[PDB]
């Protein structure tokens, strides 16, 4: 006859410990992330909507135009780096009507 | 040439080149007189010592030195007559070399396999014709006002976008769960640290009343210990607050990219800015739907060569923003980039095959549009237009991406693409 232990406060205290706004934080993994990857367990501690990193690169010193110059590294105006001199020399007949160089091996 | 064109497995083809004994002894000998020319002693050599002695005794060390080059000469020789574009990485596995005898080495590299286009018409893409309408312009500007809002209190009136201070004592299904209480929490109505039902019981009342609300956790709600259960929350309203709209002062509103600081100039400024973000994100939307549909619909054994290339670009991209690691990028954990890069290869293979099948070529005016609009995202377009259009190497690169986009829209003309017209609330504004 020790029911007073099981019911002591509520159960233990309430259950155990607390929080800023007490609910068990579940994810809601949809977002602007369209149905394309797997990512069945993303986790991710809240985050900020979808688009955030833009006016800062979080590297070198590139944000304000003061320190944006010289270290202008934030992927400003993009370009492909397939390796080698695109065609290289040997393409022979890839059978395309213009040399697409997204990716290239050998080096 | 003395070669044994074997295959290790599938793509990995092993052209085991063995340079002929006579050809090595001659090639090394020809390189040894070049060493003598480099040190200028060739003209001091009176021919008193015959060439056999300087090759066999002195040049006994300088052998693998010459073979390093010779392996590459037979490589470029082989792949040209074999008509193979050298994929993988040329792996010269040296069997052995005896004194002036045959040098066996297994050159292992990849070949390009059979590519199959399929399920092209099966792919379900969406084409959202999104613009930043007056609703989106003023609505999102209003959200910006309510994010940068002046803190104030009011006597007993709470609405959907105000602020509150409460202490609650909730219980889920009848259990005083994890915590139970949450004392003096400041709820800015418009946050997302609580579910619907809860917030709806806050945002339509006044301070002084201490009541309960009935909420229920969704079936989609990933916390199983809460999922389906009805949670009763005794909400104690102690403070009614407002995140009041701040002043859109001329000296403040100008700072959003308006010269004179006109409100109509801000609406116009965020029209062009949010649309510059928007249409590029529409491009990523429709393209990634087509691209995923392509990979998922199609089968091919993917060369590690091209995977290493896409990983490498993603390593540079990572290191760039990971403190700017100066060409340390190569060492960055491959597994982070492995899958997405291999995906980006399957993209390049299928879209390249769509360029072939649909017989496409990059249009200069299309490349021009891409340049000027990508550069219109900056206050420096002119130097970008010059950086691409005055450089055939980088203009050809931008012909590659233009033709790749033509390849996407070539698949879209085949695929189940549902075109719709809608507001900015569609595309990135999926805040759920």
């Amino acid at each position: 006859v020790d029911l007073d232990e099981a019911v002591q406060r509520a159960l233990e205290f309430a259950k155990k410990e607390g929080n800023t706004l007490v609910i068990v934080t579940a994810d809601h993994a949809h977002a602007s992330q369209i149905v394309a990857p797997d990512t069945k367990a993303p986790g991710l501690t809240q985050a900020l909507n979808t688009k955030d990193g833009a006016v800062m690169v979080m590297s070198y010193g590139n944000s304000e135009e003061d320190s944006q110059e010289h270290t202008g590294s934030q992927l400003r105006i993009a370009a492909y780096g397939p390796h080698a001199a695109n065609v290289v020399g040997l393409t022979d007949q890839t059978d395309l009507f213009y040399t697409m160089k997204a990716a290239l091996g050998l080096k | 040439m003395q070669v044994s064109v074997e295959t290790t497995q599938g793509l990995g083809r092993r052209v085991t080149i063995t340079i002929a004994a006579d050809s090595i002894e001659t090639a090394v000998k020809s390189e040894l007189v070049n060493v003598a020319k480099k040190v200028r002693i060739d003209g001091f050599r009176k021919g008193k010592v015959p060439m056999n002695i300087v090759a066999q005794r002195y040049g006994a060390s300088v052998r693998q030195d010459v073979l390093g080059d010779l392996m590459s000469r037979n490589f470029i020789d082989a792949i040209i007559k074999e008509k193979i574009n050298p994929a993988g990485a040329p792996t010269y596995v040296p069997g052995e070399y005896k004194l002036g005898e045959d040098f066996t080495y297994s050159v292992e590299f990849e070949v390009y396999p059979e590519v199959e286009l399929q399920g092209l018409e099966a792919i379900e893409v969406e084409k959202p014709i999104v613009e930043v309408t007056d609703a989106d312009v003023d609505g999102m500007l209003d959200t910006l006002r309510k994010q940068q809002a002046t803190w104030k209190e009011k006597d007993g009136a709470v609405e959907a976008e105000d602020r509150v201070t409460i202490d609650f004592t909730g219980s889920v299904d009848g259990e005083e769960f994890e915590g139970g209480k949450a004392s003096d929490f400041v709820l800015a109505m418009g946050q997302g640290r609580m579910i619907p039902g809860f917030e709806d019981g806050i945002k339509g009342h006044k301070a002084g009343e201490e009541f309960t609300i009935d909420v229920t956790f969704p079936e989609e709600y990933h916390a199983e210990n809460l999922k389906g259960k009805a949670a009763k929350f005794a909400i104690n309203l102690k403070k009614v607050e407002e995140r009041e709209l701040p002043e859109l002062t001329a000296e403040f509103i100008k700072r959003f990219g308006v010269e004179d600081g006109s409100v109509e100039g801000l609406r116009a400024e965020v029209r062009k800015n949010m649309e510059r973000e928007l249409k590029s994100a529409i491009r990523n939307r429709v393209k990634s739907q087509a691209i995923e549909g392509l990979v998922k619909a199609n089968d091919i054994d993917v060369p590690a060569a091209l995977i290493d290339s896409e990983i490498d670009v993603l390593r540079r991209q990572a290191a760039q923003r990971f403190g700017g690691n100066e060409k340390q990028a190569l060492e960055l954990p491959r597994e982070l980039f492995e899958e997405q890069a291999k995906r980006r290869v399957v993209v390049g293979l299928l879209l390249g095959e769509v360029i072939r099948t649909n017989e496409l070529k990059a249009d200069e005016e299309r490349v021009k549009g891409l340049i000027e609009e990508m550069a219109s995202a900056y206050e420096d377009p002119k130097e970008v237009i010059e950086f691409y259009s005055k450089n055939k190497e980088l203009m050809d690169n931008m012909r590659n991406v233009a033709l790749e986009e033509q390849a996407v829209e070539a698949v879209l003309a085949k695929a189940k693409v549902t075109e719709k017209e809608t507001t900015f609330n569609e595309l990135m504004n999926q805040q759920a």
